């Protein structure tokens, strides 16, 4: 049968709270292409033909960006069927709005909406169908986990989970998020059985339409974690564990940094920045040595050193004697002289004036920084912000045009 | 005399050793403490019963290669073995825990895949290293030694099991 | 249309990587035959612009897969030579088709004509050493194995261990094979009498872009003066010189080299995993083509009678 | 056709479970050799030669008895894993030391096992920190160094050189099936030095940016050839082809008076089953094909023209003084 | 070993007024077998004269003559393995017979042998002589090897057109063939010196250029010729003296070969024992006597090929193989 997918293009948290306020979360560029493009390209590569896209928050931006994208042209073998509805508040009413319209008829494939992966759901889907028909509609989901290692940058402590599985058929007997916990309480009676912590959550559940029924009759569910926890106290959830293919979901901005550094280093190989998988004319790249990508008409300065893992957008004049490295610089922006950019992420259009040392950070689009500015690690600069010529922002400072949301305003620190 | 087999207090134990002496040729859980004046050199505590001629060569090699602090033979008590299938991580003989097999997060970060076996038969073929019988002087030790790692009468001790 | 959707299906298959090289060339010819049939075009100029544009997008899809670019250029040469001998020509649309068919029967016989020259280059009690898994070299070693008896050492290529299925394929045909670890190429080089490899691409100076161990192989072969035979047909002959402007390397996921289960050190270690390795032409001895066994220093002439010099750059 | 070299798959089933003819320490050590818990050329010599200190005080009588008593031990050891020259010269020094002493038994047993710690100090410990002084001045302030696999000395260098403020950039080249360049990569990222890891077939893509190639030796043969891990000779050849200088860090005691003119003498075969990829796997059950053989070399010989330096505990010699340090010592 | 290549020591079976093979072809084959006709040019001239004799005795045409004279070339491949000059001569002859359409065609065929011998074996030799006159200067010394009908012609006409050089003749056992050069030099008045191949590294210090002859130039530039040539050119490069090989166009074979093992006739091993300690070599089971007739030198050991078209760098012999076909 045809394979469908549900793509919840509204993330129902506020993890990017100064950033999700103006730009919706699945439009903010990872490696100069938006987060909804990686999940859509993953869905197309898997074999999905009838993606549905559910948007609640800032649906105008999402739909406007989608129509000027690759998957809304009639060439694409993956229709998008955008469903804009402001009545959504969680994944629960999104996925029980499926049975309000009966969209799915076979086992669909629910990705969350900002999954970034090169997973091939053909072994997992065929295993799910095989144990679907054989044990008479017993299994209702096949969770997709990546075999990670618990001390990894991609395993951020909010999304960290532990499972207890049957290990002879991969069947989730217990599942809990280890957000804050030192010792893990595994209930008994699930033996009459491996226990795994090396599983990245990856949010590529392959849930069969019975799940849309199970969200429907029990209104109290709100998210997939609630559903897996609330079923294992009662049916089945199995899994499939991948080892050779990348999979991640950018939940928080720590995860954003980890997955953006993983994409640049070609861990998501069919979705590298030089592949131009979104086939736009403004995002072509040339992968040079040391994972250095420079877009068309970049005009690098004299004496500037690009060490490694640099992505440069189109129209990205760089000054003289710079030490830009490990960073993503965005479609068209001005970087001045003698700067240092380490693990930074600069979106479309910035003014980095001269000699400014920007370490681990995130400068959103149309940002402004003046001469001799020394942004420290984990500093976030939201859209259209300006930073004056003497600021040294503390480690962990968010700056936006909305003073209630951020810790600053349109200029440098301690001013309005 | 690398090892010294100790037989608790029986032709199947005494001739499973095809060794040259037992502590059942002189006959004199806590009996190993009463057999302490024998030369404490890597005791091999055997069982009174339920021993069925398993080859020692696969068990003792988990004590002469990995330099295990302790090595058992198995053929209500829940054991969590490492992914290699030879390293004990979580022994809990007490099934009377309050319906919660609690696991320390440190072992799950160090050893991610813990494979749990349900009620394996304990052959009581303990390959204690020579300081454990001394450490008792200053089950009862098999579920303590697996917790003592991650008491020191020697490094970090390690305990390996054969199935 | 059916054809247009098949064009972007081919382009996206090229980008993602979802077949052998001869199948790549055969599918490229089928696609280009469809392009010149079903599109409407008045004269040869518009069709050459069309073929050039579609070849540009199929080449920019996967620039390291040059069999599709070579067959685009071969069709362009066929177009401008079947229009030259008629110099809007009505029968031209037929004429190119026949030449394309004569190309498609030039294909599907490339592997037989390379395998026919096996006995002239492989002797009894020989030891041959290969690297990747190329269908051309295994047919070469399986046509020489019908008469003579020899030893073949298949040094596996380390990230994608693909010499494993080569040595499984060769051992089924009775060749006594040895699988190596790719670190031992200089070690077992003293014994090896000939080195027979395959290529992804023969560049225009006789150099070749091949599987990632072949330059480390060719240096050992040149050190011990072992002849490096290269079995590669004429769709693998690309008119591009090894310039620094165009990137010929392909880099795949580092999971092939350093697995994701390493953990925190993956944030500091830069793992690369290239799959192709430049072999300069002075380490090569022969190119066993489908038309003979000529030297590397003849390859430029094979360019001039395959691709027009206006078709080099598309 | 590496037929004259044994190919091994545990030799512990037939031997007596208490102290047999072979010592408890020797069976423990040989089992560790065969399983693979000690792998370094240095670490095997210390592992032998302080498990052998356990032999001496347990032995009760002295020279002629102990020399022929020790031979079954190392016969069992070379049955477990073939002895490298770090072990071979260790045993040669040991036998010379035993035959040197003669005429009290307790004083001799104490003096032997104390002059064996003296061997470790003045030839493996004080040596390795004298190699590092010579190689610290040869490591530039901004260069790129290509290492190969785990070496206890190559990783002592460029970690004792980084902590003296040198700020190079190491590139780690590794090969299957040992994959031991991960062990020199985890322990090198922990030092904080920037690293890069790639497999040995891509030893010619990364070698253009490399400034020098630092390798370790398992033995230096008496014509100057370097016997070490398999990909070292291939690596040095491609290093010469990219004209990058190539250095070998070897202690003096690893100098063997045995000369090999190729790479097919005493180049031990380990388990061929290590070559199974576990991809799916195609080479599994390779014994089912009769014509199919698997070759798993562990050692390889690079000729002295392919290598520039040899950093030794006594100076930096140009690899043709390898027969000469074999003379001025002993 | 050399198992695929044939070992030979053949006219006993055929009737004296032979009908299986032509009389002239029997004479030719037995002269090849005994050694009365040696050298690639001399063998090609003798073959073409015998084929003219065959055609003038032919009475009936295109298919019939080709399948009639294929057994003749089977006989000649039995008697003495055909060199590539003979191979290209036979290929040209078969193409000529197949080209002849629907008595008078015998005279037109027989003159095409004369138009083959003249402008590809004689006129080509004169053109190669004119080209190699340029590379022979006054006072230099030239190391030739063995006997070549073209090398000796080049030297003799270079001497008689005014050069004052000196020749060193390097020779090999068991044919001892450079004596036929040496004597033919002394009649021309050229100063000469004679020595064997092992002494070549003794005189390559004084030699200015090594001028060799080719029995065939292969499709990669390898020079297939007499067995000492490749070794001599290797020592010549090790003493950095230029190596010139003088070959006509018609000897260019499209066969390609890397090592000196694929197509190398073996003469009878009984030539090897010298005046004896080797006469009873058959009774020694382990002892095998091996003498090759040809080997190939790689194109990197040859600095120059002189051809009737011009002087070409030995890497562009497939160029000439293209432009003549």
């Amino acid at each position: 049968p045809p394979l469908q997918a549900v793509l919840v293009a509204d993330s129902f948290d506020r993890r990017f709270f100064p950033i999700s306020k103006d730009q919706p979360r699945v439009l903010l560029p990872l490696a100069n292409v938006a987060l909804i493009d990686y999940t859509l390209e993953f869905l197309t590569a898997t074999g999905v033909q009838e993606t549905f896209v559910f948007c609640c928050w800032k649906a105008a931006q999402i739909k406007e960006h989608l129509l000027k994208s690759k998957w809304c042209r009639p060439t694409s073998l993956n229709v998008v069927r955008i469903i804009t509805s402001e009545l959504y508040r969680s994944l629960g009413d999104v996925l029980r709005d499926v049975d309000a319209k009966a969209l799915v008829r076979s086992d669909f494939l629910l990705v969350y909406g900002d999954v970034i992966s090169n997973i091939n759901i053909t072994r997992a889907l065929e295993e799910h169908r095989l144990r679907r028909k054989l044990e008479k509609n017993v299994s209702v989901m096949t969770m997709i986990f990546k075999e990670s290692s618990p001390s990894h940058p991609t395993r951020c402590h909010e999304d960290n989970v532990v499972v207890a599985v049957d290990s002879t058929t991969n069947r989730v007997l217990h599942f809990q998020k280890t957000q804050g916990l030192r010792r893990f309480a595994f209930p008994l009676s699930l033996f009459q059985v491996e226990v795994r912590y090396d599983l990245l959550d990856c949010h590529i559940s392959i849930c069969s339409p019975q799940v849309a029924q199970l969200f429907t009759d029990n209104f109290d569910y709100q998210t997939r974690d609630d559903f897996v926890r609330g079923l294992l106290v009662n049916n089945q959830i199995h899994m499939h564990v991948t080892a050779k293919e990348y999979g991640a979901r950018v939940s928080n901005l720590h995860m954003y940094s980890a997955v953006c550094a993983d994409v640049i280093r070609r861990w998501v190989y069919p979705l590298t920045p030089e592949a131009n998988f979104t086939d736009s004319t403004t995002q072509s790249c040339t992968h040079s040595r040391h994972n250095i990508y420079r877009g068309p008409e970049v005009s690098l300065g004299h004496g500037s050193i690009l060490e490694e893992n640099v992505l440069l957008g189109s129209g990205t004049v760089i000054g003289s004697n710079c030490f830009i490295t490990n960073s993503v610089i965005g479609p068209g922006c001005h970087i001045g002289d003698n700067v240092v950019l380490d693990q930074t992420y600069l979106w479309q259009g910035v003014r980095v004036a001269a000699g400014a040392q920007i370490h681990q950070s995130l400068l959103c689009d149309n940002a402004e920084v003046k001469e001799r500015v020394t942004l420290k690690p984990r500093s976030v600069l939201t859209s259209q912000v300006v930073v004056g010529p003497n600021i040294t922002l503390p480690e962990g400072s968010v700056i936006s045009l909305h003073p209630p949301d951020a810790e600053e305003d349109e200029d440098d620190g301690e001013f309005s | 005399m690398e090892f010294q087999a100790v037989v608790m207090a029986i032709w199947y134990p005494l001739n499973l050793l095809e060794f040259e002496e037992v502590i059942v040729i002189v006959c004199i859980a806590d009996s190993l403490r009463y057999i302490y004046p024998k030369l404490k050199t890597d005791v091999l505590v055997l069982s009174c019963d339920l021993i069925t001629d398993v080859a020692l060569h696969e068990v003792v090699d988990l004590f002469r290669a990995y330099d295990a602090s302790l090595a058992m033979l198995m053929r209500r008590d829940f054991i969590g073995v490492d992914s290699t299938g030879k390293r004990l991580l979580f022994m809990a003989n007490e099934a009377d825990l309050d319906e919660e097999l609690v696991i320390k997060g440190s072992i799950l970060q160090k050893h991610p895949r813990i494979r749990f076996h349900t009620g394996l038969v304990d052959a009581h073929l303990y390959c204690l290293k020579k300081y454990i019988v001394d450490f008792l002087m200053e089950s009862e030790l098999i579920p303590y030694l697996v917790r003592k790692q991650f008491a020191s009468s020697q490094k970090s001790l390690d305990i390996y099991s054969f199935i | 249309s059916e054809l247009s959707e098949r064009i972007e299906s081919f382009v996206e298959t090229l980008k993602r990587g979802g077949r052998s090289s001869e199948e790549m060339a055969r599918e490229t010819l089928g696609l280009l035959r469809q392009i010149i049939t079903d599109h409407r075009w008045s004269n040869a100029g518009e069709l050459m612009e069309l073929i050039r544009r579609e070849g540009r997008r199929m080449t920019a899809a996967q620039p390291s897969e040059t069999t599709v670019g070579n067959m685009v250029r071969r069709v362009l040469k066929i177009i401008r030579e079947e229009y030259g001998r008629l110099h809007h020509y009505a029968q031209l649309q037929s004429n190119i088709i026949e030449a394309i068919n004569e190309l498609l029967v030039e294909l599907e016989g490339t592997m037989e004509n390379i395998a026919a020259q096996a006995l002239e280059h492989i002797h009894s009690n020989e030891v041959i050493m290969t690297i990747g898994f190329s269908r051309t070299v295994e047919a070469f070693l399986k046509e020489a194995a019908r008469k003579r008896k020899f030893h073949v050492i298949v040094a596996e290529c380390a990230p994608f261990c693909q010499g494993h299925e080569m040595a499984v394929n060769l051992s089924k045909a009775g060749i006594e094979t040895t699988v190596m670890t790719d670190a031992a190429i200089f070690a077992v080089m003293s014994r090896v009498n000939k080195v027979i490899i395959g290529t992804k691409t023969i560049l225009a100076n006789g150099a070749l872009r091949a599987v990632t161990g072949t330059h480390t192989l060719a240096l050992a072969a040149k050190h011990h003066s072992t002849p490096l035979i290269v079995c590669a047909p004429m769709f693998k002959l690309s008119p591009q010189f090894p310039n620094e402007e165009d990137s010929f390397h392909k880099f795949v996921a580092p999971e092939e080299v350093l697995p994701f289960t390493e953990g925190d050190i993956l944030e500091k270690v830069s793992v690369h995993c290239p799959v192709f390795d430049y072999v300069p032409p002075e380490l090569i001895t022969l190119f066993i083509s489908n038309i003979g066994g000529n030297a590397p220093s003849y390859i430029y002439r094979l360019m001039s009678e395959l691709y027009h010099p206006d078709d080099h750059v598309l | 056709l590496f037929s004259h070299l044994p190919q091994y798959s545990s030799l512990t089933q037939f031997m007596s479970i208490p102290s047999s003819v072979i010592h408890p320490a020797m069976v423990r050590l040989g089992l560790q050799y065969s399983q693979g818990l000690v792998s370094g050329s240095n670490a095997r010599c210390i592992a032998l030669l302080r498990a052998l200190q356990q032999v001496i005080q347990d032995y009760t009588t002295l020279s002629r008895d102990l020399v022929n008593k020790l031979k079954p031990y190392m016969s069992f050891l070379t049955q477990c894993r073939p002895l490298s020259a770090s072990m071979h010269n260790a045993i040669k020094f040991l036998n010379k030391e035993i035959t040197s002493v003669g005429s009290r038994e307790e004083e001799a047993k104490s003096e032997l096992r104390a002059a064996i710690d003296r061997y470790v100090q003045e030839k493996i410990v004080l040596a390795a920190q004298a190699i590092s002084r010579f190689a610290y001045q040869k490591i530039s302030n901004g260069d790129v160094i290509l290492v190969y696999g785990c070496s206890s000395l190559v990783s002592r260098i460029l970690q004792e050189a980084w902590t003296e403020g040198r700020r190079f950039r190491v590139v780690v080249v590794d090969s299957r099936p040992w994959l031991e360049g991960r062990h020199t990569l985890r322990s090198l990222v922990h030092a904080g030095v920037p690293a890069s890891y790639l497999l040995i077939p891509a030893a010619s893509y990364v070698l253009p940016e490399v400034s020098k190639v630092l390798l370790g030796a398992h033995a230096l043969l008496a014509n100057g050839s370097v016997m070490s891990r398999v990909g070292t000779a291939q690596l040095a050849l491609v290093a010469r082809a990219h004209n990058v200088p190539v250095l070998v860090c070897c202690e003096t005691y690893k100098f063997c008076e045995r000369v090999q003119t190729d790479a097919f003498v005493s180049n031990e075969l380990d388990d061929p089953d290590d070559l199974q990829c576990k991809r799916h796997v195609a080479l599994a059950n390779w014994q089912n094909h009769a014509s199919l053989r698997l070759l798993n070399l562990v050692y390889d010989v690079t000729p002295p023209e392919l290598v520039d330096l040899v950093i030794t505990e006594l100076g930096m010699i140009p690899c043709s003084s390898v027969p000469v340090v074999l003379r001025v010592k002993s």
